[PDB]
């Protein structure tokens, strides 16, 4: 029956929409998004509130007047924050701050504007109701890397778990530690280094808890050799604001024969609690825009969502 | 007629200490109000006399916020006290949830889930965990429990009520008063205004949580999956659930068992949640041909049709919450009573039991009490292949001591040719 | 099962080294 | 049974029982007197 049912699938395979007919309108929503009013870890500070259908800017909203907030550990000085006085740094081109190279373009088509009266930059993907750099270190864009380790589902016969005719994918996931919700390992770029060390970086002290061996590491490089950049988009991350946001690049690390995905001994590390195996369907909740990364997966691998 | 001191064990788990009864019960509280949050002691505790029924059941009055384990030292307080110190362990915890009110089924299907719960029940000499209440699957899994209660000569297992305090008809007799209450009569047909849901008089034992609120339900699902927890370590057996039919609270009670690791096994075709449970697992996990058309909208509407979330957020994390709790394969085993055997519901139990964390020797003791001398034999072959050998040797002993007492003569046979010395075995006790 | 996995072979088909972390 | 219907199964039960004990076939009266049949309910086919 699993035969016929396979070869069955194997044989099969002017766009008009007419679903106006059934509910009497249009979809008319572009799914504009529009961070939760209490920012996290903030003691209790909220927004100004604003509605989905006025977040674009070349839409007027002249009653525009967001809060500027800045977290007290940013506003300490670490490392790996910008200063306060976004003066003198030029956005959209590779920008050298203490001799170490920061990426600082962003995907959007219109680049972005820097405005005139104080210097700081302005998100060309909308409004979100509140200035000031907030929980994130760095003005402008903070890039963000994704690591998607994923193997085929099976079961103990060793035969491919399949759903809606095409096969299932799994994905290690983590559980975070500010708001226990299940994300996909990643995190931002350490200054002098590029996405592909980060990446690696994130999966082994977060997933692994590696740190804070040898050959099966070997194994793991060998996991690690063959990764596709499947996509370079913008997180829909509630600790975004006017002057900080988070764009992603997300890393898709595939093992085919499942050899190497079989080695991992998951232990939650670092800024994660709890590391485990996740089935990936259209209904999981997951933070920021993890679950448009997940559709761009198994899109590209033509895999189950 | 009253006793005054208790022996409450101790922490190292070995020895009993004497101590007052009012000394240990100092750490109960009780809310007088919603908005208070350190609240008042309780004082809320004794026997209840329930018609037709011979023996007395003790009750506690308890907070959400208070130790589940000194609740734990208080139940083995009054079992230390009334059958002995060598009072007979529990080598497995049977929790029973589900439908309060909604729990309808054919007569057949009734018969056979109570005639393997029966039987389950008085092999492995269960404590069975269920709701207060005296309404549908909890009272029926009481009524089984009265029937087993005229047998085993001596000793009855206790068939813990865990209810949220609130809802209960006596609950002002049980506040009225002094702290002591030794013969307290329970009506249960007397007209009560404000509530309107009594306790079962089958059940031996009862834990009354409150919070400060009246007519609200669900109150004690965590205190009593953490309970349960907490009585798995202390004694060292495994703790199953078992979902027939149940509502939005038996979701959230599935959930809170496999975040603390208590494995879960669903009858399938025995009701509304335990088929969305069942889908939900054969979804992701099952590798037969008829569950590849399974999807995520076909499962959200049966979300929707059986829980009435009303709202789009309410169906999102209801439906969150069932995918939730079949994410680990090993903590649900669905049962399929109406396609499978009569008979395949303790092989479903014990595959539940030996998939959930726990010593192999108290597993294959285990396996030894429902008389699956298979399961124990490729147990033992998996066992051998993988290594391991200290574990086996260390444990292989005292289930060949188990297997002694309990007169299993083909366990003998197996224990005996897995490398197990005759004379390295020893006694529970010391002489 | 030898089938099961020849089809299962039969239907299974920007790069990036990030063996340095 | 596993599709449900069960008001019509109780209410046509009685009569199919009543025509198996006319027509001799005790297979049938175990079989249908197993699937929820009280056997206080059966009802003659004619008033009298
Ligand atoms: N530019 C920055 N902004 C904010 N925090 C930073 C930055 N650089 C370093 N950090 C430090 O990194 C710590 C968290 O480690 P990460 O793994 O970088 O943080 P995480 O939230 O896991 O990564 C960002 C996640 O959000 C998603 O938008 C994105 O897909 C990514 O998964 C923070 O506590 C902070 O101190
Ligand atoms: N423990 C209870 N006892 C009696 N009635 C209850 C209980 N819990 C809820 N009710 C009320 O009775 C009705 C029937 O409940 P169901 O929907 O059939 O089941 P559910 O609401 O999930 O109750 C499950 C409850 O039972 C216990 O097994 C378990 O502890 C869980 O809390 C519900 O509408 C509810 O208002
Ligand atoms: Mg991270
Ligand atoms: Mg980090
Ligand atoms: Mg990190």
């Amino acid at each position: 029956i699993s035969f016929r049912f396979s070869l069955d699938q194997q044989a099969t395979k002017n766009r008009l929409n007419s679903a106006v007919a059934v509910h009497g309108h249009t979809a008319e929503a572009a799914e504009w998004y529009v961070p939760p009013e209490e920012y996290p870890k903030s003691g209790g500070v909220k927004r100004y509130l604003i509605d989905a259908s006025m977040v674009p800017l070349s839409i007027m909203c002249p009653s525009y007047d967001p809060v500027e907030y800045t977290h007290p550990s940013v506003a300490a000085q670490p490392v790996w924050a910008d200063p306060a006085d976004p003066r003198k740094i030029k956005f959209n081109v590779k920008d050298e701050v203490n001799g170490k190279v920061v990426d600082r373009t962003s995907c959007h088509p219109s680049g972005i504007s820097i405005d005139s009266n104080t210097g700081r930059p302005i998100n060309p993907w909308g409004r979100t109701g509140m200035t000031g750099r907030g929980l994130l270190g760095k003005w402008g864009v903070n890039q963000a890397a994704d690591t998607v380790v994923t193997r085929w589902k099976r079961s103990p016969d060793g035969s491919i778990l399949e759903r809606d005719g095409k096969k299932v994918l799994e994905f290690v996931a983590i559980q975070r530690q500010d708001n226990k919700m299940w994300a996909i390992p990643g995190g931002f770029v350490d200054n002098g280094e590029d996405v592909a060390l980060t990446s690696g970086r994130e999966f082994m002290e977060e997933a692994l808890g590696m740190g804070t061996s040898a050959e099966s590491k070997d194994s793991l490089a060998a996991l690690f050799s063959s990764g596709t950049i499947v996509a370079r988009i913008y997180c829909e991350d509630p600790r975004n604001t006017d002057n900080a946001w988070v764009e992603t690049t997300c890393v898709n690390f595939h093992d085919e024969s499942g050899r190497h995905a079989a080695r991992l001994k998951l232990q939650g590390g670092d800024d994660a609690e709890h590391a485990r195996w996740m089935m990936v369907h259209g209904g999981l909740n997951l933070f920021a825009s993890h679950r448009t990364l997940l559709q761009h997966v198994t899109s590209a691998l033509n895999a189950y969502f | 007629v009253a006793a005054k001191t208790l022996l409450i064990e101790n922490e190292d788990g070995k020895g009993s200490t004497r101590m007052e009864v009012q000394d240990f019960m100092k750490r109960f509280h009780m809310h007088a109000s919603e908005d208070d949050k350190t609240g008042s002691p309780s004082t809320a505790w004794g026997t209840l006399r329930f018609p037709t029924k011979e023996a007395t059941a003790p009750y506690l009055r308890l907070s959400v916020n208070d130790d589940p384990e000194d609740a734990l030292l208080f139940v083995k307080a009054m079992l230390a006290q009334k059958y002995g110190e060598t009072y007979d362990r529990p080598s497995l915890i049977l929790s029973v949830t589900g439908g309060a009110r909604n729990f309808t089924l054919p007569p057949r299907l009734e018969t056979a889930i109570a005639k393997g719960l029966r039987l389950a029940a008085q092999r492995t000499n269960a404590w069975v965990v269920t709701g207060g209440t005296n309404t549908g699957v909890m009272k029926l899994t009481g009524q089984i429990m009265e029937a087993l209660s005229k047998t085993q000569s001596h000793f009855i297992p206790p068939t813990i009520g865990i209810a949220t305090y609130g809802v209960i008809i006596g609950g002002d007799d049980m506040t009225r008063g002094e702290p002591p209450k030794i013969g307290l009569e329970y009506e249960m047909h007397k007209k009560d205004p404000p509530k309107t849901t009594p306790l079962d008089d089958n059940h031996n034992l009862f834990l009354l949580v409150d919070d400060g609120s009246t007519n609200k339900f669900g109150k004690e699902i965590k205190f009593r999956a953490a309970f349960e927890n907490a009585a798995g370590q202390a004694f060292a057996a495994p703790v199953v659930t078992i979902v027939v039919q149940g509502g939005p609270g038996t979701l959230g009670t599935a959930l809170q068992a496999v975040r603390q690791g208590t494995p879960i096994v669903v009858v399938d075709g025995s009701g509304l949640a335990a088929d969305v449970l069942a889908y939900a697992y054969n979804f992701m996990h099952n590798p037969l041909t008829r569950f590849k058309s399974y999807t995520i909208d076909d499962l959200r509407q049966k979300v929707a049709q059986t829980f009435n979330p009303k709202s789009s957020q309410q169906l999102t994390n209801l439906l969150d919450s069932a995918l939730e709790c079949v994410q680990d394969p090993n903590l649900v085993v669905v049962y399929s009573l109406q396609e499978s055997g009569i008979d395949e519901f303790d092989d479903c139990i014990l595959k539940a039991i030996f998939s959930s964390q726990g010593k192999l020797g108290n597993k294959l003791k285990q396996a030894m009490y429902f008389d699956q001398l298979d399961v124990a034999k490729r147990a033992l072959s998996e066992a051998s292949k993988n290594g391991q050998h200290n574990e086996i040797a260390a444990c292989i002993n005292d289930n060949l001591m188990a297997a002694m007492m309990h007169n299993k003569p083909h366990f003998v046979e197996l224990y005996l040719g897995f490398d197990a010395k005759i004379y390295e075995l020893k006694p529970s006790e010391e002489v």
